[PDB]
């Protein structure tokens, strides 16, 4: 109940964020993919095209 | 190269590049490095001239 002169530490003072902005791309991207939809030929079931 | 292909899944085609078609006899100018890498199923290419 009786404090002297001096310095005391009581807690730590925290900066909380208040905004949170993410970015992964910068725009649309796509790479080449549609052969496999667009091919000259396709395969059958029995042996189908990974 | 090759005779023909089945089947696959992957197929880039990457930036063009110049080349010389002449052949000599000379003293060489340039000096081409390639490591090739193998981690978990990803192939790893790295060069400089
Ligand atoms: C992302 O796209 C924008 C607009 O086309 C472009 O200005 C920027 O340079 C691109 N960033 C890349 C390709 O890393
Ligand atoms: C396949 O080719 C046609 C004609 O070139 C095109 O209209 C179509 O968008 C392509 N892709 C698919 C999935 O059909
Ligand atoms: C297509 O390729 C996959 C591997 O990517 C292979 O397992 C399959 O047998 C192939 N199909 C044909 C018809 O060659």
């Amino acid at each position: 109940f009786t404090v002297e002169k001096g310095i005391y530490q009581t807690s730590n003072f925290r900066v909380q964020p208040t905004e949170s902005i993410v970015r992964f791309p910068n725009i649309t991207n796509l790479c080449p993919f549609g052969e496999v939809f667009n091919a000259t030929r396709f395969a059958s079931v029995y042996a189908w095209n990974r | 190269v090759y005779s023909s292909a089945n089947n696959c899944t992957f197929e880039y085609v990457s930036q063009p590049f110049l080349m010389d078609l002449e052949g000599k006899q000379g003293n060489f100018k340039n000096l081409r490095e390639f490591v090739f890498k193998n981690i978990d199923g990803y192939f790893k290419i790295y060069s400089k001239h």
